[PDB]
C-alpha cells in the first residue's frame, strides 16, 4: 500500500488487495426536448463529448501545466450484435485502426479531478473506457482511486452525469462485484432467484433443435428486452457461438463473471441470467441512494405467472417463424 | 435604463410586475415583460435594436417546476444577447422559493449556477458575469434583487456612497436609505450591511407616509418617527421620486437639537444631491 503510494506502482504485479473502485453505466433512455443542433446518432456524438470530457480532464505535470493542440480522442467503434461477430469480422484485410495475443478493449489514463486547486493536496484517480459500442449493449465507465477525496469524484461524476442528460443517454452506478456475490458481501440487500413457469427448452409449445443450436437462451434474451433490459456483460460466453483469437482482457483485469448480466434501462434494478434458465433479480441500491418498488414486482410477476410469459414466449416464436 | 423581464409562462413576471411597480435612468420605467415559450429563434428579426436598447437583462426561472428546459432557453438567450452588445449585465432570478428550507435553496442555487456555467461553456461564451438572486414575492427578496438591478445601472453609485457615508458620520445616524416613492426599491445606502429587518421598518415606514399623505390632500414630504428608547425615524423627499429614509440613534441627547442638526445636514445633502443629476 505504500509502495503504490510512494508512485512504485509500475510493479505490474497482480497484487491481492483491491482499490477504491467505482463502475458506472451509461444507458440510452430518452432524448431532451429540443437541442436538434435523429435519435440514434445523437447519442454518438454524446459518448464523444464523454470520451472528450475524460481526455481533457487528463492529469498533467507543471511543465505541460504552463505550456498551450493536444492529441484527438481514441475513436470508439460501433457495430451490431454481439461481440464476438465483430471480432470475427475483424479478419478483412484492410485498415489497422480497428480494435488493435489478448485484445484490450479498454484503455486507462490518470485524471485530474479537482482542477480548480479546491483540495490541499493532488487527486488523481484512474478511468477506463471501452473502445467499443452498440445502442443495444450498455457502456462502461470505471473509476479506481486510493486516497482521493470522495465528494471531488461525486462532483466530477455529476458534471460527467449532466453532461450526458444534454444529450441523450442516462449515466447509472453498479456495484462493482457481480450480482450473484451481494448476499456473500451484503447479507442485508435484497436478492431473489427467479425461476421461471415455461422452461423453453423441454416445452412442447416451444421446442427446436436448430433454434437451440442457433440461440440457445434465444427466449430468455427476448423476455429480457420485451422487459425492458440492457445486457451487461457485453464479453460473455453464454450467448455467442463463434470462436475468438485467444481471450480477451479489460484495461483493469481479467473479466471474472460467472453468469451474464443484465441492466435493467430505468437504472434501478440488475439481473443476471444462469445457466440452467434460472434469473436473478436485484435493486440498485445507490441509485435509490442518491436519487419504485412495483416495476420489479411487475417483473416478478411477469417471470412468474403462466399467461404472460407465454405471451412473451409466444411472440418470441412468432418473430422467430417470420 | 430600461430592463428587460423575460421568462417562461406562468413563471410570475406578471405577478412580480405589479407587486413591485403597482403595489430614463433610474426612476421606476414601465419595463418590458416577453413570454418566451421553447422555440427555434430567428436569427436576427429586427431584435438588434431591441436589446441595444435594454440597460440590463432580467430572466425569472421557476424554482417549483422543472427547470433544465429553462436554464437551455436562458443559455440561447445569452448566446446572442452578448454578441450584440457586450456591455449588458445579466440577471436571473430563482423565484418561488418561499416553500423551500436553506439548504434545498442553496443547492438549487448551485446547481443552477453550475449548469448554467457549463452550457455557457459549451456555446464558447467566455467572459460573461450572471448573477443569482433567490426572489420570492411575498417577503423581501425581489425588493433587494430589483434594487441589486438598478444599482447595477447607475454609474454614479461610489459618490453616493460617499456622500451618504458622511451625513451618516455627521450625523448619528444608525442607517439611511436612499428610496425611490414608488416600489420600494432603495437606490443608494452607506457601507454599512443592509439589515432586513431596518430594510422591513424603513419600507413600511414608507408605505405609512404615503398612505397618511394619501389620507388629506387637496388643500415636498417630511415625517419624523419617534420611539420610546428615543431612536427617531427621518423622511425628506429628494429630488423627483427619491426619498431619503434615515434612522438616527439620540445617544443620550437633546431631541430638538439632533432633529436640527439632521434637518440642517440633510438640507445640505439635498443641497450637493442637486448638482449631481441622479434624479430621474
Ligand atoms: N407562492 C408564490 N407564487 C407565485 C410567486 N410569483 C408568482 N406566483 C404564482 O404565479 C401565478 C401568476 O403567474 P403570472 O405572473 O400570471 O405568470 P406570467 O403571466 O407568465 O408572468 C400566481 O397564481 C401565483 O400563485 C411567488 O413569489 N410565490
Amino acid at each position: 500500500i505504500d509502495q503504490v503510494l510512494a508512485g512504485y506502482g509500475d510493479n505490474l504485479i497482480d497484487r491481492k488487495w483491491h482499490g477504491f473502485r467505482a463502475k458506472y453505466v451509461v444507458l440510452p433512455t430518452d432524448i431532451p426536448p429540443n437541442t436538434y443542433s435523429n435519435p440514434e446518432e445523437i447519442r454518438v456524438e454524446g459518448l464523444r463529448r464523454l470520451i472528450g470530457s475524460i481526455t481533457r480532464s487528463r492529469l498533467r505535470t507543471e511543465k505541460e501545466k504552463k505550456g498551450r493542440r493536444e492529441e484527438i480522442q481514441p475513436e470508439v467503434m460501433f457495430y451490431t450484435g454481439p461481440l464476438y461477430n465483430f471480432i470475427n469480422e475483424q479478419q478483412t484485410s484492410l485498415e489497422s485502426s480497428a480494435i488493435n495475443p489478448i485484445l484490450m478493449l479498454s484503455n486507462s489514463l490518470v485524471i485530474d479531478v479537482d482542477p480548480a486547486g479546491k483540495s490541499s493536496k493532488q487527486e488523481s484517480c484512474t478511468v477506463h473506457y471501452d473502445r467499443v459500442h452498440n445502442p443495444d449493449h450498455c457502456f462502461h465507465i470505471r473509476l479506481e482511486w486510493l486516497t482521493t477525496t470522495p465528494k471531488l469524484i461525486d462532483d466530477l461524476v455529476g458534471n460527467w452525469s449532466r453532461l450526458c442528460e444534454r444529450y441523450g443517454l442516462k449515466m447509472i452506478e453498479i456495484p462493482w462485484e457481480e450480482l450473484c456475490t451481494i448476499p456473500s458481501v451484503n447479507p442485508f440487500h435484497s436478492f431473489v432467484e427467479i425461476k421461471l413457469a415455461i422452461n423453453p427448452w423441454e416445452d412442447p409449445e416451444f421446442k427446436d433443435r436448430e433454434l437451440f443450436a442457433k440461440s440457445k437462451f434465444y427466449y430468455h434474451v427476448y423476455l429480457l428486452k420485451a422487459s425492458g433490459f440492457l445486457l451487461d456483460n457485453r464479453a460473455s460466453k453464454f450467448l455467442q457461438n463463434q470462436d475468438i483469437e485467444f481471450d480477451i482482457m479489460y484495461s483493469w483485469g481479467k473479466p471474472q463473471f460467472k453468469y451474464v448480466q443484465y441492466i435493467h434501462h430505468t437504472g434501478a434494478y440488475v439481473a443476471e441470467l444462469r445457466e440452467n434458465g434460472c434469473l436473478f433479480l436485484a435493486p440498485n441500491n445507490i441509485y435509490i441512494s442518491r436519487v419504485a418498488q412495483k416495476v420489479i414486482l411487475n417483473f416478478k410477476s411477469t417471470c412468474l405467472d403462466y399467461q404472460k410469459l407465454r405471451s412473451i414466449f409466444l411472440d418470441a416464436k412468432e418473430m422467430w417463424i417470420t | 435604463a430600461m430592463v428587460l423581464l423575460m421568462g417562461v409562462r406562468r413563471c410570475g413576471k406578471s405577478s412580480i410586475c405589479k407587486v413591485v411597480f403597482h403595489n430614463s435612468t433610474l426612476i421606476d420605467l414601465a419595463v418590458m415583460e416577453l413570454p418566451g415559450q421553447l422555440n427555434y429563434f430567428e436569427p436576427s428579426y429586427d431584435s438588434e435594436r431591441l436589446f441595444k436598447s435594454v440597460g440590463a437583462l432580467v430572466y425569472v426561472i421557476d424554482s417549483q417546476d422543472e427547470y433544465i428546459n429553462a436554464i437551455t432557453n436562458l443559455a440561447m438567450i445569452i448566446e446572442y444577447a452578448y454578441k450584440v452588445n457586450p456591455s449588458i449585465n445579466i440577471e436571473v432570478l430563482i423565484h418561488k422559493v418561499d416553500g423551500l428550507s436553506e439548504d434545498f435553496k442553496v443547492d438549487a442555487q448551485r446547481d443552477i449556477m453550475q449548469r448554467t456555467g457549463e452550457e455557457l461553456l459549451e456555446l464558447g461564451l467566455d467572459g460573461v458575469q450572471v448573477s443569482f438572486y433567490l426572489t420570492s414575492i411575498f417577503d423581501h427578496s425581489i425588493y433587494e434583487a430589483f434594487s441589486r438591478i438598478v444599482q447595477k445601472l447607475i454609474p454614479e453609485l461610489s459618490f453616493l456612497e460617499n456622500m451618504l457615508d458622511n451625513l451618516i458620520q455627521h450625523s448619528k445616524i444608525e442607517k439611511a436609505f436612499l428610496f425611490d416613492v414608488n416600489s420600494k426599491i432603495y437606490v443608494s445606502t452607506d457601507s454599512n450591511p443592509v439589515d432586513i429587518q431596518m430594510y422591513e421598518v424603513c419600507s413600511e415606514f414608507i408605505d405609512v407616509t404615503i398612505d397618511l399623505f394619501d389620507l388629506y390632500k387637496a388643500p415636498e414630504l417630511q415625517n419624523v418617527s419617534q420611539l420610546a428608547n428615543g431612536v427617531i425615524i427621518y423622511l425628506r423627499q429628494m429630488i423627483r421620486g427619491l426619498a431619503l429614509v434615515a434612522i438616527i440613534r439620540p445617544n443620550g441627547t437633546d431631541m430638538e437639537s439632533c432633529l436640527t442638526v439632521a434637518d440642517y445636514n440633510i438640507d445640505i445633502f439635498k443641497k450637493g444631491l442637486e448638482d449631481i443629476w441622479a434624479n430621474a
